[PDB]
């Protein structure tokens, strides 16, 4: 198991998602009707990680939010004031995202991307080169069983685009600097690029382990925002557009939309 | 559609430097076969020949400060003079003030004597 | 030292200039 | 001093060997030796703050009948010689293109200002190409930053004019390059392959090029060209 695909996906053995806590004091789950129209300063305060787990529409046929929805969303100073915004970026609306977020005091500081590798393309390459005759790509994600690809650039999820094909998922990181306080950081504790496996039909669905890698990137960059006994009722990590897949997490404020 | 060879030749003719491209627009590969800053232009070769005509061989300092304006390697001047005279070690010609026609005569007789001695390596008479 | 002047990232011209400068310095030392 | 005499003999032998090597190199060069630079490459060695872009405009108009289809730059970002952000903005890119793409390689410190640059030149940011640095054994060549380890280089792409005219292709190549570090600022040749997939047989302009950037049908501009 020393091939390129096995080497680039070896982080998955060390980033298993934890069980969701049964302790109500270890998180704050908030259900909203419209996050963009919801005042969040009454739900949190002085958070250091505003992970916006947004899904963008881009095309009119599919669902998701829009740049107007990001514009209407209020991120105040009584909300996150010394912290990072983690927001899923797209190539079409990267300029609009950075414009609207630098309108709200959040300046771009870092790019954290996921190199999209396709399990279906890896399976089709294994079938063309040749236990893998009947296995779903979702089963490949969940059983951690992957073909021994030695050239992963042929199994990039090269999704449809009017331009260069979309084979990466960018998590934009933007900091609102505070001149009165200090964001206690850990520097260079994780790379800005990691390879994670994806599905061909779901290029925007990060896996459980990839989402855990993102969460541990956030929680390693900001350790004082983690679940400590001093952070009880005053959690420093918040998620917008939360899902029941990973967000009931220790030390995290989960904001859902229309549950 | 346009042919890109003639297009590149014309664009190099009116845009690229005289060292980058030749007189017909063709790429001068000698420019890109040496590091930038040391190419030994044909003007440099002509200046070296003028220096050997005006000053003696082995007078690289006064050659450099009268035909290259001090922006030339003395070692490179000696090496080029070796190439245009045909001996790896130019010791007999040290301070002889060789003109153009005599330079070519020495080069031709030198290549001939190198063929006679059967020791020509790169059109230079090996010692 | 021959190590600093025999590097493979140096062209033959700069290698030869380094050789000739070292030769001049050691000839001066010989005359000393 | 017998040891210094022996060292003198040693360097005399090295002088003779390297003299023969130099003579062989100059005899090969003068006779027929061709450099690695392609024949249809158009190199321009000039400073972009001093380059007359009007001459490039006129030559490109009369010799190609149109303007450039792809413009690529790896700007010397202020932290070889460097350039200010305003100085890179002052380059008349708007005149150099009417329809096509721009390819600006952006470091992390100069990413948002790169987006602003391509917006201020009249382009609309539609794509980015990220170069993931690779090791010899096939892993990610991790680096260093302030928040995360930097193992990426992003080439932000802005679009202009009427691109849908049959000169440019859609749904081509990838936005990710997984290539080894083969230099110091040396971007991979995969960006040139991807550009040629984007606009086959097109007119390309490269600003801040080096001798490894010289390609077929590419007008390359650099300080050290
Ligand atoms: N004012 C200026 N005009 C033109 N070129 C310049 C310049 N200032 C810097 N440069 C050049 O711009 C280049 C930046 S590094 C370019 C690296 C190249 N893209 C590669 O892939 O190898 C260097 O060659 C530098 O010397």
């Amino acid at each position: 198991g020393e091939d390129q695909l096995s080497l680039l996906l070896k982080w998955r053995s060390s980033y298993i998602p934890p069980q969701k806590p049964t302790n109500e004091d270890e998180y704050k789950k908030i259900i909203c009707k419209d996050i963009s129209s919801e005042k969040l300063e009454q739900h949190a305060g002085d958070v250091s990680a505003l992970f916006i787990n947004i899904k963008w529409k881009l095309s009119e046929g599919q669902s998701g939010k829009s740049i107007e929805d990001l514009k209407k969303l209020a991120i105040s100073d009584k909300l996150i004031n010394n912290g990072i915004i983690f927001i899923w970026s797209e190539k079409e609306i990267l300029s609009q995202i950075v414009d609207v977020l630098e309108a709200k005091g959040f300046n771009y500081i870092e790019n954290f991307m996921i190199n999209q590798l396709s399990a279906d393309k890896a399976l089709e390459m294994q079938r063309k080169n040749q236990i893998w005759s009947d296995i779903t790509p979702e089963q490949c994600i969940e059983q951690e069983k992957f073909p021994p690809n030695n050239y992963v650039q042929d199994i990039f999820v090269n999704s449809e685009y009017s331009f260069f094909r979309k084979s990466k998922k960018i998590l934009l990181m933007l900091r609102k600097f505070n001149k009165d306080a200090q964001l206690e950081l850990r520097h260079q504790r994780t790379s800005d690029i990691f390879f994670d496996i994806f599905e061909q039909n779901k290029p925007n669905d990060v896996s459980k382990k990839g989402m855990e890698f993102v969460y541990k990137m956030i929680e390693t960059l900001l350790p004082k925002a983690n679940y400590s006994e001093e952070n009880k009722g005053a959690f420093k990590m918040m998620e917008l557009y939360a899902d029941d897949k990973s967000q009931p997490r220790k030390g995290w404020i989960s904001v859902y939309e229309q549950e | 559609p346009l042919d890109f060879t003639q297009y590149a030749k014309n664009m190099r003719k009116d845009l690229s430097n005289q060292d980058i491209c030749l007189e017909d627009g063709a790429l001068n590969h000698s420019y890109f076969l040496t590091k930038k800053g040391q190419y030994w232009t044909p003007l440099n070769q002509k200046a070296l020949q003028r220096g050997i005509e005006l000053f003696g061989v082995g007078n690289w300092k006064e050659i450099n400060y009268d035909e290259f304006s001090g922006k030339a390697n003395i070692v490179e001047l000696e090496l080029r003079t070796c190439m245009i005279l045909g001996i790896n070690d130019i010791t007999e010609y040290y301070g002889k003030k060789i003109s153009e026609e005599e330079q070519e005569e020495i080069k031709k007789s030198n290549i001939a004597k190198g063929k006679k001695e059967n020791k020509l390596k790169d059109n230079i008479y090996q010692k | 030292t021959l190590e600093d002047i025999e590097n493979e990232k140096f062209t033959n011209l700069e290698i030869l200039t380094h050789l000739y400068n070292l030769k001049a310095e050691i000839v001066r030392r010989l005359a000393e | 001093k017998k040891g210094l005499q022996g060292l003198l003999q040693d360097i005399e032998k090295r002088i003779l060997h390297y003299k023969q090597l130099f003579f062989k190199e100059q005899n090969e060069i003068a006779n027929g030796k061709r450099s690695m630079v392609p024949d249809n490459s158009i190199p321009i060695c000039s400073d972009v703050t001093k380059l007359n872009f009007q001459a490039l405009i006129d030559a490109q108009m009369r010799h190609a009948g149109k303007m450039f289809d792809v413009i690529m730059m790896d700007p010397p970002w202020q932290l070889y010689d460097s350039l200010s952000d305003e100085k890179i903005q002052n380059m008349p890119i708007q005149s150099l293109q009417q329809d096509g793409f721009i390819f600006v390689w952006a470091i992390n410190a100069k990413y948002r200002v790169t987006i602003k640059m391509i917006e201020n030149w009249g382009y609309k940011l539609v794509d980015e190409i990220t170069w993931v640095k690779k090791t010899v054994n096939g892993k990610i060549a991790k680096g260093h930053g302030f928040y995360l380890q930097h193992a990426k280089e992003s080439c932000l792409i802005g679009v202009k004019g009427d691109v849908d005219n049959g000169r440019f292709k859609k749904n081509i190549a990838s936005d990710v390059i997984f290539s080894e570090r083969r230099g110091q600022s040396q971007k991979p040749e995969e960006i040139y392959q991807y550009i040629n997939q984007l606009c086959p047989n097109g007119n390309y302009l490269e600003i801040f090029a080096r001798r490894n950037n010289l390609h077929d049908n590419w007008v390359s501009i650099g300080n050290e060209l």
